[PDB]
């Protein structure tokens, strides 16, 4: 009887709960992973477009006076 | 006083092995 | 086994190590870009950088005029902090200090009455920033992107 | 009376004394790995990052931290040469401490279950006798090592919580730590792709995640059961020496030949690119193509940084060293302060004369300055030798383009003659050799050191399994029973 | 150039290379097996 | 001092050697 | 301090055994003094 | 409870081999024996082969057959070019491309000797420990043969590993070794390693055992034959043993000044011996294989260098290893493509 | 010895841990799985050798280029 | 796209499975023959 309560014991925690977490930290990571590399590739920051003048000529405004 | 980490590194050598069989001889020396 | 000689000009080499190091930025980065490769490493910690320095020429551009009071309404958007940051990690805690101090000073005088005061402390540190970039090596990457 | 080499095997039956001799043994390797950093930290001097890394210092332990992501230091200086203002929890010093805190809890916890021995955890149900049921253990300890794995691919080199790894230029110019995306198809395979790495921590991870469960669930064969000896704990040693062999024979090779988990900007070049003249084929694409575009020469030898003229001297090279000339390679050559330049030279007929560079293997080279053909057309008597070919009378002039120098000539055949001694050794560079008193001979690099203990390694261990696994076939033998 | 200039030869010294090699191979294994069917005939294991 | 280190190693070893020649455990396991 | 641990010998060291690891570490030492002082 | 013993189950197909293979037969076949006879038998055949038909002149320039006119001494199996740097080489490799005559032309057949060669030995290991467990004896054979082939992976496949290609790896041929202890010699000063010192002594102390127990086992015999010849005075099935170890230890006590009192220990000590000398040689070619040579002596080289009045042997023998390497590589290194002027070649008379 | 020495030290997570080390020596009937083992030992080796070979340039591919170069993508 | 050398190789693996497949046959056909 000890294999059989050993064999329960094992059957029922070491073939859901090891199941289960394994299946859900998988899933989690791979689903981040597969998000973060289709959608997510290069750093976005800043907006706006600007080359209308450079610091050289403002300098240059104010030197006079 | 030249390479003073070389003679450290002698003594140090010549000393643990000798005194942990030296000490091994003498405990069981006492059976 | 090779000899001492190597002459005395040794001093001189290692005495302004610190020149070469930030001159060879510039040459590194013009390799990187004739080699059509990415250098993924100082470009990401200059982009912010980039940033600060067209909205400051633009600050200052439209200030000159004194068409605008919002000069200080776009000056604190949130990046004059990552400009001070990163400036820190290239010099630290002492031009960094220097640049945050002129950048607030010459924000107050805008927003004061965008007197003559604020135009002279925007030149000062335009000067201040140029002779920064200078000094830091990064001269030839901040300008025409 | 056991003999001083079977002494330890009083611990071969018990497993809480088992238990506890592990946890010192990993208490002290711990320990060793704090201490270790915190005197290369110690020892440690950043101020130049180009022609002063890691690998001159002869550093061990800090390149395997920058690897995985460890930058700044408590100290302000960071391994770029920058300054760090928030070094934060994790940096060098952080890491050594963390690792001595864990040495001593470990120990703390060798010795309660040193004392503590009897558990009846180690006892079975039935025959109340001490025993390991190997199989299950076994399926629990790989499926965590899977669940590791995998998190470590997943989570720290994607970057997607972690910091990444560091990746790098193929030149080793500008590198950092980085976020590296997997790569899912055959290019996932050659080991220069950095990519390659998470991707096999994932699926590996996986499999072994799966493979843990089938070694919970399912009990062995009776007949591998009795073929491998799976009840007794010395098959379990054998094979457990023979997987840290070849792991040993994989990492050394991997390091000794180069891969995306060795960058030569944290363990140093290999020899493989001084042989094949990667970095020299490089700079001389760059300067030819400064050329064709249309520049001066000077200009055009004046845009190569010092770095990857660095990496293209033979005192870099790991293979020129020594068992015994120890140290870092600073003190073999002395510490690099600039880049003199690239020196032509030029015979007073006008042809361009190229020195002919040092091989690996010759530890003393003669120097030849040939033309473009091939043709010897000097070079220096091998001492106060009668000479045809001399510097001295076929007036050779030395020219250098870059650098430090950078312009200036010489004519005077004795500079001539030690710029040509220097070259062969290829690009010529300047050296302060008063700071650590260096003696003068070529030191190896960290891969070199790593490379030759690893594989040492691997030889004694093959010894190792040899014995044990023979121990285990014929234990009955060895025991005199039945 | 590189051809044998012998013609008859190679008959007269492959017919004695084979007639010695008969018995020199069939001798010398005699010789060290018989001991082997003593020491695996009977005693073994 | 390497000199020093030299001889005394040599007289050492010569020490030892003598005392396994003469001071030896008697042999009666087989005599 | 739980119960004394039946698993516990004691290690011998004959006079033999100690003549050869002497000679053992002096003779390694002579060996590589001179590699070790360079 | 279900228990169980050994062998209570339904045979197979493996028990049905296992019995075939483990008979008594001339030659004991064995699991081993698929992995031993096929691979050494191909590698003797290659390395016959190889000295007999195949030539070595696109791979090092020169001429080693019986074909081509070279003896025995000669004749070798010459490794590949240094352009193949570590490729396998493969018949059907990107290299030969299936091609035999272009294979045998490049030097794959050492690649061939070399893979079969170590993959014997490694099933004449596994066949001694078959041999020993079907006997029960303990299996010290395996370990003594532990050492060579230490020594042989070391030197024929670490080596060449480390170093820029398979053509730096011994050519299997009697003046081809002795060209790689030369060159041993010349490049790494390898008689000056401490490792090839620990098993120099090694092999000479074991040389020493053998020839001192054989002498002393055959001159202290016990008498009992009649007959002046005392080789038939004794057969396998004694009870005793056939010399007087009290009269040997005596002889070597009053002799020497130590001597042995225990079998065991003795024929142990012999065993250990050439072991651990060849595995320290295997250690020091190890360090070689990464130029990790004993060559300084940094004192005695800045000494020299100070004032030429200062000559030792250590001196001489470098001087000797620069002429080594300079008349040799000119023809040993032919892909270096060198052409040292007599006015640059080292000679004594210069100095 | 009755039970070996008399029973050992019981704590919580002993008794928690009991089950994963109660089982031991416990086996199938026959060869259970080894054919298994057999075809995934041929398939790890078939992978190793084709991993040896692309590291080693006998075994070219296009996509890879195994050289320092493949760093810069 | 399969190189020729991948091709080379995966002949190679064919070969070498057809050599230890004639192994175990003729291990299995003489001990059936023998027991
Ligand atoms: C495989 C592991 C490994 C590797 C690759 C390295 C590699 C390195 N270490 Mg580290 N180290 C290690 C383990 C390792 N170490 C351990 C375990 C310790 C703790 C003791 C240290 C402590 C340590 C310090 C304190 C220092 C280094 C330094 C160095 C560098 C110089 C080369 C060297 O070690 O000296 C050359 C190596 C030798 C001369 C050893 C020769 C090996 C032979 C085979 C041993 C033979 C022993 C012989 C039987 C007995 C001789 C007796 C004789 C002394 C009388 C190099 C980067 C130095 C450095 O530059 O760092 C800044 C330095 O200062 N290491
Ligand atoms: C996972 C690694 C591992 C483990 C757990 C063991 C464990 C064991 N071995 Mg095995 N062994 C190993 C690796 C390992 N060995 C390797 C790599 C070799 C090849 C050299 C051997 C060769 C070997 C032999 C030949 C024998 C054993 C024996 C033993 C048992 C007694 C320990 C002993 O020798 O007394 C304790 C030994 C000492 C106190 C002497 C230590 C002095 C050493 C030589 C120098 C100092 C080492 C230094 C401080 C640390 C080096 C670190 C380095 C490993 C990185 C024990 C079960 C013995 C046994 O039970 O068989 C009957 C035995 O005869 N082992
Ligand atoms: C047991 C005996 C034995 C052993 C150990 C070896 C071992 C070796 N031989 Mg030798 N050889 C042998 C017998 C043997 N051979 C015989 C009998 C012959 C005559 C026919 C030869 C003729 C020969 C030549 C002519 C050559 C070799 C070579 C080699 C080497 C390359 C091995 C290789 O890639 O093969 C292939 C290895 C395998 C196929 C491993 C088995 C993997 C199986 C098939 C996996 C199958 C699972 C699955 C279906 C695969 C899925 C992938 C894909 C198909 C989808 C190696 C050292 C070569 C060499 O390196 O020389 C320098 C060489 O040129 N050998
Ligand atoms: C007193 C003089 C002396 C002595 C005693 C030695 C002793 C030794 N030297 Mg040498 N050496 C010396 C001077 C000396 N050296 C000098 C002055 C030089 C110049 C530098 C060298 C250069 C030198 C080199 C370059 C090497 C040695 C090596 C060795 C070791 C050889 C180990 C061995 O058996 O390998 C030979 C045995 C094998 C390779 C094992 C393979 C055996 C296979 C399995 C048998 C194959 C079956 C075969 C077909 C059966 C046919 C049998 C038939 C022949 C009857 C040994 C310790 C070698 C060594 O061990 O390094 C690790 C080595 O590489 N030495
Ligand atoms: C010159 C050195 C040397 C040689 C040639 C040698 C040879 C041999 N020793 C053997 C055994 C041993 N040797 C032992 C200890 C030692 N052996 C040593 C040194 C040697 N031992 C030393 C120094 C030691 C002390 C540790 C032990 C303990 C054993 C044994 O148990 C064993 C035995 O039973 O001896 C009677 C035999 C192994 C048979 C074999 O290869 O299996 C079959 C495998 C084969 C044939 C594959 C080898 C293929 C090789 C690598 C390819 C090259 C072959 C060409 C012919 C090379 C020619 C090279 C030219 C230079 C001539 C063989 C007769
Ligand atoms: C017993 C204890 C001593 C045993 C000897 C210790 C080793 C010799 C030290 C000699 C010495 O003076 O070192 C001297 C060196 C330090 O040397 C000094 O280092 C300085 C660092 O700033 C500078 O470089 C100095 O110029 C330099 O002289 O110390 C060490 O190398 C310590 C590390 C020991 C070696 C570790 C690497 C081992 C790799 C092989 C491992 C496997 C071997 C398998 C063999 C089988
Ligand atoms: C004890 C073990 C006893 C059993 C062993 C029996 C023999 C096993 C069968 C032989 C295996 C041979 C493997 C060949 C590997 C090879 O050719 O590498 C050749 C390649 C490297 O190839 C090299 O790459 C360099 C970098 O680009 C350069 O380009 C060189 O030109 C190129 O040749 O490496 C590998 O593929 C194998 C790596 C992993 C295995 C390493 C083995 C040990 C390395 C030691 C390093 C020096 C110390
Ligand atoms: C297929 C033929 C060619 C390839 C063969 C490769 C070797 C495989 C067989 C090895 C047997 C070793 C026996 C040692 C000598 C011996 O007698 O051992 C005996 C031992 C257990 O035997 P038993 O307990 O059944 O013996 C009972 C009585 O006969 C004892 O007296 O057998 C095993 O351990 C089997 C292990 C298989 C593990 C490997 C499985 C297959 C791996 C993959 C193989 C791929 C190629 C196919
Ligand atoms: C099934 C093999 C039956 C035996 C074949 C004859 C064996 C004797 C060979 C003597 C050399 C003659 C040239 C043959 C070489 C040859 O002509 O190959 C040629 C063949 C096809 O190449 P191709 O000529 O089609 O290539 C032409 C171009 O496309 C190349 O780019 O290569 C293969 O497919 C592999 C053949 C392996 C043949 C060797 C068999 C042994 C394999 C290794 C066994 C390992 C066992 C490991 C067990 C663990
Ligand atoms: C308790 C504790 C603590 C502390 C602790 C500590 C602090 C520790 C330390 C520790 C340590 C500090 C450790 C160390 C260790 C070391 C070692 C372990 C070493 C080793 C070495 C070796 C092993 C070597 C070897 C060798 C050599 C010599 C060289 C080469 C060759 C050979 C390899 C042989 C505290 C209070 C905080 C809290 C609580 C816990
Ligand atoms: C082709 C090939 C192969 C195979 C091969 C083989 C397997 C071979 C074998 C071979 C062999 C198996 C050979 C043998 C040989 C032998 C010889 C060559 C002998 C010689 C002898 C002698 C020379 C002698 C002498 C003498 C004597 C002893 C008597 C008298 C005196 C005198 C001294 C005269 C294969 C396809 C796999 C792959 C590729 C390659």
């Amino acid at each position: 009887t000890s294999s059989a309560v050993a064999s329960s014991g094992l059957g029922g925690q070491q073939g859901l709960g090891v199941l289960a977490a394994a299946f859900a930290i998988v899933a989690l990571a791979t689903a981040g992973v597969v998000l973060k590399q289709g959608d997510e590739t290069l750093a976005q920051v800043n907006n706006a477009y600007q080359g209308d003048s450079l610091t050289v000529i403002s300098s240059r405004i104010a030197e006079s006076l | 006083e030249v390479n003073i980490y070389g003679l450290t590194a002698t003594a140090l050598f010549i000393i643990i092995p000798t005194s942990f069989l030296l000490i091994l001889y003498v405990k069981t020396a006492s059976t | 086994i090779p000899d001492e000689e190597d002459e005395d000009l040794v001093e001189k080499a290692k005495a302004n190590r610190r020149a070469r190091l930030a001159q060879q930025r510039g040459v590194t980065r013009d390799f990187m870009a004739s080699e059509n490769l990415t250098d993924r490493r100082l470009e990401q910690e200059l982009v912010p950088v980039q940033k600060a320095v067209y909205k400051l020429a633009k600050s200052g551009s439209q200030l000159e005029s004194g068409d605008l009071k919002g000069a200080a309404s776009t000056l604190s958007e949130s990046w004059v902090g990552d400009f001070s940051t990163v400036a820190s990690t290239v010099s630290g805690s002492t031009t960094a200090g220097k640049l945050v101090e002129a950048i607030k000073s010459v924000q107050a005088a805008a927003a004061k009455g965008d007197a003559a005061g604020s135009k002279r402390a925007y030149v000062s540190l335009v000067s201040d920033l140029q002779s920064w970039a200078d000094a830091s090596g990064l001269a030839t990457s901040l300008k025409g992107l | 009376g056991l003999p001083w080499y079977r002494v330890h095997t009083v611990v071969i039956n018990d497993p809480g004394r088992l238990i506890s001799v592990h946890l010192m043994h990993t208490a002290l390797v711990s320990g060793w790995a704090g201490s270790m950093a915190l005197f290369e930290i110690s020892v440690f001097d950043p101020s130049d990052p180009v022609l002063n890394p890691m690998w001159r210092q002869g550093m061990f332990v800090l390149p395997f931290m920058t690897r995985l992501g460890i930058t700044q230091s408590w100290g302000g200086w960071t391994i770029s040469g920058e300054t760090a203002t928030n070094p934060g929890i994790w940096s060098y010093e952080g890491v050594a401490a963390a690792h001595i805190i864990l040495s001593g809890a470990l120990f703390l916890a060798s010795v309660w279950h040193w004392t503590y021995w009897d558990l009846e955890l180690f006892r079975d149900p039935r025959t109340g006798k001490t025993a390991l049921d190997l199989p299950k253990i076994f399926g629990i300890h790989l499926f965590l090592s899977g669940l590791l794995c995998f998190g470590f691919g997943a989570f720290h080199v994607t970057g997607v919580f972690g910091p990444g790894i560091w990746v790098s230029d193929p030149y080793g110019l500008t590198g950092s730590v980085q976020p590296v995306a997997p790569s899912w198809g055959a290019d996932g395979f050659d080991p220069y792709n950095p990519g390659g790495i998470a991707s096999h921590h994932i699926a590996a991870g996986i499999l072994g995640v799966l493979a843990g469960l089938f070694h919970l669930c399912v009990r062995p064969s009776i007949r591998l059961y009795f073929g491998l000896s799976m009840g007794s704990i010395e098959t379990v040693l054998s094979s457990s020496i023979a997987a840290v062999f070849w792991a040993a024979f994989v990492v050394a090779g991997t390091m000794w030949y180069g891969s995306a988990a060795t960058p030569i900007e944290l363990f140093g070049p290999t020899r493989y690119q001084w042989d094949q003249g990667f970095f020299q084929q490089e700079i001389q694409k760059r300067v030819q193509a400064s050329l064709a575009e249309g520049a001066s020469l000077s200009d055009a030898w004046s845009r190569i940084p010092e770095k990857l003229a660095f990496y293209d001297y033979i005192g870099n090279n790991p293979a020129k060293g020594g068992l015994f000339r120890t140290g870092a390679m600073n003190s073999g050559d002395g510490i690099a302060v600039g880049w003199l330049g690239h020196a032509s030279f030029k015979d007073q007929e006008g042809r361009e004369l190229f020195v002919r560079r040092m091989p690996t293997f010759f530890e003393t080279f003669p120097v030849l300055l040939l033309d473009k053909d091939g043709i010897v057309r000097a070079d220096v008597p091998f001492r106060k030798a009668e000479s045809k070919y001399s510097i001295e009378q076929v007036g050779v002039s030395v020219t250098f383009y870059g650098g430090e120098l950078d312009g200036l000539t010489f004519t005077d055949p004795a500079t001539v003659k030690k710029y040509a001694r220097k070259a062969q050794l290829g690009e010529i560079f300047e050296f302060d050799r008063s700071t650590l008193q260096s003696d003068g001979v070529f030191r190896s690099s960290p891969r070199g050191w790593f490379t030759f203990g690893h594989v040492c390694f691997a030889l004694l261990f093959f010894f190792g399994h040899i014995w044990h696994g023979a121990r285990t076939i014929f234990r009955d033998v060895f025991a005199g029973i039945d | 150039r590189a051809s044998t200039e012998q013609t008859t030869k190679r008959a007269m010294l492959g017919l004695l290379a084979g007639a010695v090699a008969g018995a020199l191979l069939v001798a010398p294994a005699e010789a060290i097996r018989i001991p082997s069917h003593e020491f695996t005939g009977g005693m073994v294991k | 001092m390497e000199a020093l280190v030299y001889t005394f190693l040599l007289v050492g070893t010569l020490g030892i050697i003598f005392f396994s020649i003469f001071f030896r455990d008697p042999p009666r396991m087989i005599k | 301090m739980a119960r004394p641990n039946p698993n516990k010998q004691v290690v011998e060291l004959n006079r033999t055994s100690l003549y050869w690891g002497l000679l053992l570490i002096f003779v390694l030492a002579v060996l590589f003094s001179s590699y070790i002082f360079n | 409870t279900i228990a169980i013993g050994t062998y209570q189950e339904k045979r197979t197909w493996f028990d049905d081999a296992d019995d075939w293979l483990r008979q008594d037969r001339f030659v004991f076949v064995g699991w081993s024996g698929l992995l031993l006879f096929p691979c050494a038998y191909f590698a003797l055949g290659g390395w016959l082969t190889g000295t007999t038909f195949v030539t070595s002149w696109y791979t090092h320039g020169l001429a080693t057959s019986y074909l081509e006119g070279c003896n025995f001494l000669t004749a070798a199996v010459s490794t590949p070019a240094n352009s193949m740097a570590h490729s396998l080489l493969f018949v059907w490799g990107p290299e030969a491309q299936g091609d035999f005559t272009r294979w045998c032309q490049l030097g794959g057949l050492w690649a061939f000797v070399a893979l079969h060669g170590a993959f014997g030995l490694i099933g004449f290991m596994l066949r001694q420990f078959e041999i020993a467990r079907s006997v029960n004896l303990r299996p010290y054979n395996a370990i003594a043969f532990s050492a060579p082939i230490a020594v042989f992976v070391s030197v024929f496949l670490i080596y060449p590993l480390g170093q820029s290609g398979w053509f730096f790896a011994p050519s299997f041929g009697v003046a081809a070794i002795f060209r790689f202890i030369l060159f041993f010699q010349g490049f790494h000063n390898w008689t000056l390693n401490p490792f090839h010192m620990m098993g120099v002594a090694g092999v000479l102390g074991a040389a020493l055992l053998c020839a001192i127990h054989g002498a002393t086992v055959e001159n202290t015999l016990f008498e009992d034959g009649d007959g002046a010849n005392t080789f038939r005075a004794f057969n396998p099935t004694q009870a005793e043993e056939t010399y007087s170890m009290v009269t040997a230890n005596r002889f070597w006590s009053q002799i020497f000044g130590v001597a042995f009192s225990n079998k065991r220990w003795l024929h142990f000590f012999m065993l250990l011996v050439p072991v651990t000398g060849l595995w320290m040689s295997a250690i020091g070619v190890v360090g070689l294989a990464l130029n990790l040579r004993a060559y300084d002596f940094v004192s005695q080289e800045i000494r020299a260098a100070e004032d030429p009045e200062f000559e030792t042997f250590y001196t001489k023998n470098i001087l000797l290893n620069e002429g080594i390497r300079a008349w040799m590589a000119a023809q040993d290194q032919p892909h270096e493509r060198l052409v040292f002027p007599e006015e640059v070649l080292p000679r004594g008379n210069a100095l | 010895n009755s039970d070996f020495q008399e029973p050992g030290l019981v704590t919580p997570l002993g008794t928690l841990l009991r089950p994963l080390n109660s089982e031991a020596g416990k086996v199938l009937p026959g060869w259970g799985t080894t054919v298994l083992m057999a075809v995934f030992i041929l398939l790890f080796a078939a992978f190793l050798l084709i991993i040896l070979e692309i590291y080693n340039s006998s075994l070219i591919l296009d996509d890879v280029s195994m050289s320092w170069e493949t760093l810069a993508k | 796209a399969v190189t020729p050398s991948l091709k080379n190789f995966l002949g190679s693996l064919i070969a070498g499975a057809t050599v230890l497949g004639g192994i175990a046959l003729a291990i299995t056909a003489v001990s059936k023959f023998d027991k």
